[PDB]
């Protein structure tokens, strides 16, 4: 259901709650952590952020290389968190090569 | 050991070098031909082309052609070949017009395959081509008349 | 050790626990790297007994008659070969007190009762001394390997209650095991070939050696 | 390094979750649908095994549990044809008079008055004649009662149960492991020496046994119930002995090397049986005893796990020279890691197989009474030459996907893929120029004929009347083959068939079975034209494999995939650019090659070949032999060919032939139906599809899974489909109404 | 079992049987009263 | 059949084949033949007990290689003269 979110970013680490039927971004959107953001669709790479543990459900995302979704990147305006998750933010570049 | 060789060591020309384009043979060759003899004369040179022409251009119409068994009119159908002689040579002349200009140099590469100046060959003017084109012409309607001359009996008439 | 034949891949696994281990091998079948369903070594140990065994058997059976059909009062008509009894009716068939399809039908009813739960130790090693069977199941316990149960039923006379004794025995049980195979094998071709019967061809061959074996490659039928 | 068996343990469990979760093999289609385009998708990547994955032990591991799926299909279909032939046929009546019974192993229901397709074959049945040849085969196997039909369906029924359950078992429970596969060395002598070796010994076996004195008792005239059963031919052996005197010694002579004494039943004949029209059965018992050897010999040649044989590693890399740099070094990594290369050879051998095969058997009639039935080597022919068509085409397809997906410089280096590569642009210089100089001197003879024959002036055409032009090679290797018995082939009595010559004339039941084919005129030309939609063929598909990964025009393109619709409409427009679409192109000319074979091996049959013999023995053909004089123009194939052979066709309504009528047309509008998807595209059709969609709207009826207008690519696709299934149908209903109703 | 239960509702497997059914009907229909032009009964 | 027809020629072929097949001057178990002109060596694991390597592999092979050979000139020989 609502699992506790972890978010590493420049702005230090917290946390929110937040059901599992939802989308990330909106959820950060919630409470009020900022985070980057262009598309709110999943076509490009500005959301994009890596996991620390557990692992978050990415059915509907798309423009992602056939293994970004097997060695840790994540779109977070279109991933579920089926879990109580850590993750990170601003993680465009180290994505982006 | 190898045989094909990119052009003059250069890699990365679009072509190669093989026994067929760059062999001794063949180089002698299709250099003493009448297009590779740059530094001669145009009209010499189509002059040469024209009477080869005719001549080879006489057969075909001859041995071919509707009124090949008709005698009376089988040996006289050189007529079709200086009738095509004209019409390329017209066709020569109006490639001619349209290519060049007088007031401009010849396209023709100034290099040579060693990497020494020439003087671009002449040929590729106007004022050449207009002269290539009237021995071209010159040689083909007498090369005509010419193996229209030999109608003595031979091997195969 | 004695080796037939052996080769570095071969000796490698056949290290010698098992009986008659002489390290020949030369197909590598019982090499335990990508062992799957009925190639794994252990059933094929287990196989190699139960053949051995039921050839032992079968060895001895399908020539007993003939025997004893020269030796007393044993009537001829119960004096048949082992391919002119019902085996191949196309070679000979008997009038028995059944039909010999009834009889394939009884004789596979009474197997399966007895196979399907030497199976199952096999499978669950100690299943089947655990549900009712009118007793009969004290004695269907089991002993951890399949191919040697013992208990009151497969051992009444307590052969071999030491070490020394179970591997003595065993080595020569899986020899004449091997003997009687090969043997089977030989009533099968010798059968087909000169197509008399393996104690007859026994009795033609002790007279003369004339016509052995390549007199025979005519192939009468 | 040594060879074994190396497998795994339950890999995937069965179960049926996945059933319904449809799409489960790939990521994109298990997330569900959108739009009705998922539907498409679902089924286009069905069995693109290496895509849904990267693991080429998985992708193997399908791959051969698939095979066993089509192998099963195979033996339910065989099981099938057997029991037809035993419960719905007039087999047993047929053979017993074969020149008349026309063979018929299909019925129908009374049910809408389609009753009418139940016809008179022949010998107290009524129902529809087929075409497969199989009471030849069942003839030539030595079958003589319908209770053997029934244990070879049940026997085949058994072993189709038996494939798919060795399918689930390799994939479920028992699953080799990649270094299984990547043997290659033990795989071809097992193929070679075991499945082709030992399969040809023991059918020339079966044939000794019981084909050879079945067929000699039949062909004596004997009824077919009391001939005696094949088994008893095996137990007593006097009854071989009173036909072949020398199965008396038995096997005495093979091992005293007298194999002279076995040339009772091993001969070397050639030319056809002239009671059957059919090859001599001692020659093919012989063949296949020779053939056997030739492949057990052949299957003890490469290295397994003994030292001796041959690695293939070795003779590849000692094959260079000079012109070509390293060559071969680098190819048994290549032909061990991809699937794509290997069947692309694969396919390209067994395409070539079969257009041999349709040769071989109509020019040396393999079974007894097949030359005489017209319709079943018409069909024979066709069907094979088809066959052998697709499988070449599918052969470039999957050489263009292995340039796309598996090559690779970087860590598998070969040098004369290189080289090929890096002088592709003069290899399609020269490919292109030669099609169109053979165009020109094939269909322009063509064009000349017509233009010369409508102005009134024949003696300027070119034909054996005019202006010769006889294929002098054919002839003289036709003469050559026709003095070779005797000359160059002292053991030889007949020459290997009767096409080639030496005055010989082979009929039965008043039909012509063989004589000498013509060569003239009329040959060169069609030849000539085959040689051009060759050709033809070869530029479009080589030109789609050598450019599959990049172009002057688009010099990435190995990243847009193998199968796209475009680079966008610039650089000009870039439509059709990818290796998909050389197929898709290929495939029409595919077609129009074959169906020129196949007129010209219809017309010229009936012409010079078939017909009917008198007894004082004056040929008359099927066509009056107007093929030397008639073909050699245009308006001839319009006027005596198509119009004139398509009289039987538009005449069988009411007849049990009528089905062919209704196909025909039906044929017809398949293929007017294709051009639709052919020749527009899909922006319009979405266009249409919004309005349809709201007018759903409108009354709360509007489907969720959104409409879409099929792909670019889709769209190419169903109109290739439709195109070849009404073309080749039509044909198929011409040909068997035709051949069926004169005879 | 249950999943044999949907995988038998996909619509393939659905639209084959309800033809299948459907076409039973028809012709059984047509078995019976064969060579239908009109209504013949009121 | 043994006496002085078929018998010796079969015999002296496979002989002398496998003669040959022991000793070096043929490829083998464990000689590797380069292309034809001379002999490497190698261990191909399989256990033999006879002294020059000579394997049970290896003798089958040069046996029906003899086999073959002999079957050839014997039917040669045997159909011209
Ligand atoms: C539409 C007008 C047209 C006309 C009037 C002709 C007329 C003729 N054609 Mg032709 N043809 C045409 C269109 C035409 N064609 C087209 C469009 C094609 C393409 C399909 C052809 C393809 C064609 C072929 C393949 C052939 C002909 C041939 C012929 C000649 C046959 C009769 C003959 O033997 O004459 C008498 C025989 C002669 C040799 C007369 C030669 C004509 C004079 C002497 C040539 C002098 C030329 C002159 C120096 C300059 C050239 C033209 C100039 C006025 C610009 C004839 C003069 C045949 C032929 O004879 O080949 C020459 C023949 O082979 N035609
Ligand atoms: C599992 C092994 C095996 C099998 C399958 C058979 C099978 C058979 N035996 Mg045999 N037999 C065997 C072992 C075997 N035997 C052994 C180990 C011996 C002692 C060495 C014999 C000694 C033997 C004799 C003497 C005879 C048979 C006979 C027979 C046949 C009928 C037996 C019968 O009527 O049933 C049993 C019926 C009962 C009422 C009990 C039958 C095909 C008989 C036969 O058919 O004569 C040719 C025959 O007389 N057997
Ligand atoms: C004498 C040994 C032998 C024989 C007869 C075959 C025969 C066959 N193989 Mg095979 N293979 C062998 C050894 C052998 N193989 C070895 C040693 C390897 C590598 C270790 C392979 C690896 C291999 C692969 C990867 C594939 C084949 C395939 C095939 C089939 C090819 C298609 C065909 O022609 O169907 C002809 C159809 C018939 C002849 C009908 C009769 C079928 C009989 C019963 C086949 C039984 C032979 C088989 C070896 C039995 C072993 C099973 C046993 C343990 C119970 C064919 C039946 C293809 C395949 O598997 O298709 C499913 C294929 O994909 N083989
Ligand atoms: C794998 C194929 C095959 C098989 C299974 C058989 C099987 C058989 N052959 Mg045989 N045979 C074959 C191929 C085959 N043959 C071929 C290709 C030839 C031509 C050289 C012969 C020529 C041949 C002869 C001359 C004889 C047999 C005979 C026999 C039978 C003798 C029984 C036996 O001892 O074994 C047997 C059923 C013998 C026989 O007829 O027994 C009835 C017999 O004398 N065969
Ligand atoms: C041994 C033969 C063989 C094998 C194993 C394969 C295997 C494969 N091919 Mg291939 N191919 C072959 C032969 C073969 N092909 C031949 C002969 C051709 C020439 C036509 C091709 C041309 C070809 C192309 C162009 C492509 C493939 C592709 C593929 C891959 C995916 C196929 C798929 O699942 O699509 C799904 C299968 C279907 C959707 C079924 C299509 C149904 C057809 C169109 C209807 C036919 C009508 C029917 C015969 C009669 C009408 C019945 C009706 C009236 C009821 C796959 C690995 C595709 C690929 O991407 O490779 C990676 C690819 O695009 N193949
Ligand atoms: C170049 C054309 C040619 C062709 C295609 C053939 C083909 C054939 N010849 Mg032949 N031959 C030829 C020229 C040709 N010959 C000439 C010019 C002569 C001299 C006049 C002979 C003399 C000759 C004789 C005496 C015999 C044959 C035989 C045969 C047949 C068996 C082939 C064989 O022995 O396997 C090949 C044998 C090998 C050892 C493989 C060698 C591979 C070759 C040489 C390469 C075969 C169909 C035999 C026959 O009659 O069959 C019944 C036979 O008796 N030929
Ligand atoms: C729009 C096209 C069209 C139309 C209007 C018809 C109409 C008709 N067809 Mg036809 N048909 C067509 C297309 C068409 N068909 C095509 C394309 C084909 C080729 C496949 C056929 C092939 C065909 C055949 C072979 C036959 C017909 C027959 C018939 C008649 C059947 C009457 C009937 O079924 O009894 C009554 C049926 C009912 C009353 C069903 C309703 C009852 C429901 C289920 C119960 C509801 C209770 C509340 C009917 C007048 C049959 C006939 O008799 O021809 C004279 C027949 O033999 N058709
Ligand atoms: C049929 C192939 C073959 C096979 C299977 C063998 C097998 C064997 N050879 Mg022999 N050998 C062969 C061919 C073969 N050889 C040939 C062609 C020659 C040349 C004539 C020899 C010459 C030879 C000699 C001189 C000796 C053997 C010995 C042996 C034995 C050594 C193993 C042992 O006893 O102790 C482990 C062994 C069983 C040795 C032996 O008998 O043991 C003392 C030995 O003395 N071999
Ligand atoms: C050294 C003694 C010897 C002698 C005197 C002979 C004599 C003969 N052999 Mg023979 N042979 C021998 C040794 C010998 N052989 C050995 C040791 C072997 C085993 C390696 C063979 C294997 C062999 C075979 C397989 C054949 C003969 C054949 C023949 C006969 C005719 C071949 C011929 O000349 O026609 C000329 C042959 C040709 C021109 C071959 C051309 C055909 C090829 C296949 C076409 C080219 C396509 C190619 C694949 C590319 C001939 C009487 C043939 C035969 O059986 O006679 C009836 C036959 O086919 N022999
Ligand atoms: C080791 C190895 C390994 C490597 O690597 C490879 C190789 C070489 C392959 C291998 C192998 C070898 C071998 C030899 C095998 C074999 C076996 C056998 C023989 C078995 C039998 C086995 C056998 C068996 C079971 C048998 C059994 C039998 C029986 C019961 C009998 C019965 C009977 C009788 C009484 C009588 C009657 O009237 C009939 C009957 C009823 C019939
Ligand atoms: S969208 Fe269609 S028309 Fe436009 S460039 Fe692509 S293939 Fe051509
Ligand atoms: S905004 Fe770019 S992915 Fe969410
Ligand atoms: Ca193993």
């Amino acid at each position: 259901a609502s699992y506790k979110v972890k978010l590493v970013t420049p702005d230090g680490t917290q946390e929110f709650e937040c059901p599992s039927d939802v989308y990330i971004l909106d959820h950060a959107e919630e409470v009020g952590i900022d985070l980057p953001y262009s598309c709110r669709a999943g076509s490009c790479s500005s959301c994009a952020g890596k996991v620390v543990g557990g692992e978050v459900d990415q059915s509907d995302g798309s423009f992602l290389d056939d293994e970004q979704i097997e060695a840790g990147f994540v779109l977070t305006c279109v991933a579920y968190p089926t879990s109580d998750v850590v993750i990170e933010t601003h993680k465009e570049e180290d994505l982006t090569a | 050991y190898q045989v094909v060789q990119p052009i003059n060591g250069d890699p990365f020309i679009g072509s190669l070098e093989t026994p067929v384009t760059s062999s001794p043979l063949v180089a002698w060759y299709l250099s003493n031909l009448p297009g590779y003899r740059t530094a001669v004369n145009p009209l010499l040179r189509g002059i040469e082309v024209g009477l080869a022409h005719g001549f080879l251009l006489v057969g075909p119409f001859v041995k071919a052609g509707p009124l090949r068994n008709t005698e009376i009119a089988g040996q006289a159908g050189s007529l079709a070949a200086g009738g095509l002689v004209v019409i390329l040579s017209i066709c020569l002349t109006i490639y001619g017009i349209s290519s060049f200009n007088e007031g401009d140099p010849s396209t023709a590469p100034s290099l040579t395959l060693t990497g020494r100046k020439k003087q671009p060959d002449q040929l590729q003017t106007a004022d050449g081509w207009a002269k290539f084109t009237g021995g071209f012409f010159f040689g083909g309607i007498s090369g005509v008349i010419w193996a229209f001359f030999l109608l003595y009996v031979l091997d195969l008439p | 050790r004695p080796l037939w034949f052996a080769s570095k891949q071969s000796l490698s696994y056949l290290d010698g626990s098992l009986p008659g281990d002489y390290g020949f091998d030369p197909l590598g079948l019982s090499d335990p790297e990508g062992t799957g369903g009925f190639i794994e070594p252990r059933w094929l140990a287990y196989g190699e007994v139960i053949n051995g065994r039921f050839a032992m058997l079968g060895a001895v059976g399908a020539i007993a008659p003939e025997y004893l059909g020269k030796v007393g009062l044993i009537p001829q008509e119960t004096a048949l070969a082992w391919f002119q009894t019902g085996v191949i009716p196309p070679a000979g068939t008997y009038n028995y007190w059944a039909d010999n399809y009834t009889l394939f039908v009884l004789e596979m009813a009474l197997m399966g009762f007895a196979e399907h739960r030497r199976f199952q130790d096999w499978a669950k090693p100690g299943s089947m001394g655990k549900q009712y069977f009118l007793g009969l199941e004290k004695g269907f316990g089991g002993s951890g390997n399949p191919a040697y149960p013992g208990g009151p039923f497969f051992n009444p006379l307590g052969f071999g209650k030491d070490e020394k004794s179970l591997k003595e025995l065993k080595l020569k049980e899986v020899k004449n095991g091997r003997l009687a195979m090969l043997a089977i094998l030989g009533y099968f071709i010798q059968g087909l070939v000169t197509g008399v019967g393996p104690y007859q061809n026994l009795l033609d061959h002790v007279a003369d050696p004339v016509n052995n074996n390549v007199l025979t490659s005519l192939k009468f039928h | 390094p040594e060879v074994k068996i190396l497998v795994d343990r339950d890999p995937i469990k069965t179960s049926f979750e996945q059933w319904a979760k449809p799409g489960h093999f790939s990521r994109t289609i298990a997330k569900g649908p959108d739009t009705t385009t998922w539907i498409w998708n679902l089924h286009a990547d069905a069995h693109d095994f290496d895509s849904h994955t990267s693991d080429l032990e998985e992708i193997s591991r399908k791959v051969f549990s698939a095979h066993f799926g089509q192998l099963s299909i195979i033996f339910l279909w065989l099981s099938g044809m057997y029991f037809h032939g035993a419960r719905f046929s007039n087999y047993e009546a047929w053979l017993n008079d074969p020149t008349h019974i026309r063979p018929s192993a299909q019925v129908v229901w009374p049910i809408v008055g389609q009753e009418i397709l139940n016809g008179d074959v022949g010998g107290g049945f009524r129902g529809i004649q087929i075409t497969s040849g199989f009471f030849q085969i069942w003839r030539a196997s030595g079958i003589t009662s319908e209770l053997q039909l029934y244990c070879t369906a049940i026997g085949a029924l058994v072993f189709a149960a038996l494939m798919l359950f060795a399918g689930w078992f390799h994939y479920h429970k028992a699953a080799p492991k990649l270094v299984w596969f990547q043997d290659v060395e033990s795989m071809l002598n097992h193929h070679l020496a075991g499945l082709l070796g030992l399969g040809s010994l023991s059918w020339a076996g079966h044939q000794v046994h019981v084909s050879l004195p079945i067929n000699q008792f039949l062909n004596a005239g004997v009824d077919p119930k009391e001939i005696p059963l094949p088994h008893e031919f095996i137990l007593n052996r006097d009854l071989l002995a009173q036909l072949y005197p020398s199965f008396a010694e038995g096997a005495t002579p093979f091992f005293t090397l007298n194999w002279s004494k076995y040339a009772d039943f091993l001969t070397f004949r050639g030319g056809l049986d002239p009671l059957t029209g059919g090859l001599w059965l001692t020659d093919i018992a012989h063949h296949h005893l020779a053939i056997a050897i030739l492949f057990l010999i052949a299957g003890h040649m490469y290295r397994t796990n003994w030292g001796i044989g041959h690695g293939i590693k070795d003779i590849l890399e000692a094959h260079k020279g000079p012109f070509t740099g390293q060559g071969h070094k680098g190819l048994y990594e290549i032909l061990t890691t991809s699937w794509h290369a290997q069947l692309s050879i694969n396919l390209a051998m067994l395409g070539s197989l079969t257009i041999i095969v349709a040769h071989h058997m109509y020019a040396m009639p393999p079974y007894p009474y097949l030359a005489t039935d017209y319709g079943t080597q018409l069909s024979l022919f066709t069907h094979h030459m088809w066959i052998g068509g697709f499988l070449i085409v599918g052969a470039a397809a999957h050489a263009a996907i292995f340039m796309v997906r598996d090559y690779d410089p970087t860590t598998r280096y070969n040098d004369l893929l290189d080289r090929v590569l890096r002088h592709r642009d003069a290899i399609i210089s020269h490919l292109n120029w030669v099609c169109i100089f053979l165009g020109f001197h094939s269909f322009g003879l063509y064009i000349h004929n017509d233009t010369m024959s409508a102005l009134g002036r024949p003696q300027d055409m070119f034909s054996d009347t005019a202006i010769q032009l006889q294929p002098v090679f054919a002839q003289w290797i036709q003469n050559t083959h026709a003095l070779a018995p005797g000359t160059t082939a002292p053991g030889a009595t007949t020459s290997t068939s009767l096409t080639w010559g030496g005055g010989d004339l082979v009929s039965v039941g008043g039909k012509v079975a063989l004589l000498p084919i013509p060569l003239g005129t009329a040959d060169f030309l069609v030849h000539h034209i085959h040689a051009f939609t060759i050709h033809v063929t070869v530029l479009i598909l080589l030109k789609g494999v050598l450019f599959a990964r990049s172009s002057r025009l688009i010099p990435d393109k190995a990243n847009l995939g193998f199968r796209f619709p475009c680079d966008g409409p610039g650089r000009g427009g870039t439509c059709q650019v990818s290796a998909w679409d050389h197929v898709f192109l290929g495939l029409f000319w595919m077609y129009n090659a074959i169906s020129v074979v196949i007129f010209h091996f219809s017309w010229k049959m009936q012409s010079d070949v078939w017909g009917s013999i008198n007894d004082q023995g004056v040929v008359t053909h099927i066509t009056g032999g107007n093929f030397a004089q008639s073909s050699i123009t245009i308006n001839g194939w319009l006027r005596d060919f198509l119009w004139a052979q398509a009289s039987q066709v538009i005449q069988s309504y009411g007849s049990s032939l009528s089905a062919y009528g209704l196909f025909f047309l039906g044929a017809h509008f398949v293929w007017a139906f294709s051009l639709m998807f052919l020749f527009s595209g899909r922006g319009y059709w979405q266009e249409l599809i919004e309005s349809i969609v709201w007018a759903h709207n409108k009354l709360k009826v509007a489907p969720a899974t959104q409409p879409r207008a099929l792909s670019i690519v889709q769209g190419r696709a169903v109109g290739v489909t439709h195109y070849l299934l009404g073309g080749i149908a039509t044909t198929w209903a011409f040909f068997l109404a035709r051949i069926i109703a004169v005879g | 079992m249950r999943d044999l239960k949907t995988y038998l509702s996909v619509a393939p497997v659905a639209s084959t049987l309800w033809f299948a059914a459907l076409a039973g009907l028809l012709i059984e229909i047509n078995r019976f009263f064969p060579d239908a032009l009109t209504f013949p009964f009121f | 059949f043994i006496g002085s027809p078929t018998n010796l020629i079969m015999v002296t072929s496979t002989s002398l084949m496998l003669f040959a097949g022991r000793f070096g001057l043929a490829p083998s178990a464990n000689r590797k033949a380069t292309a034809g002109l001379k002999l490497e060596a190698r261990d191909s694991g399989l256990q033999t007990g006879d002294p020059a390597g000579f394997t049970l592999a290896d003798t089958l092979a040069c046996g029906v290689v003899g086999h073959i050979i002999g079957v050839g000139v014997v039917l040669g020989l045997k159909n011209i003269g």
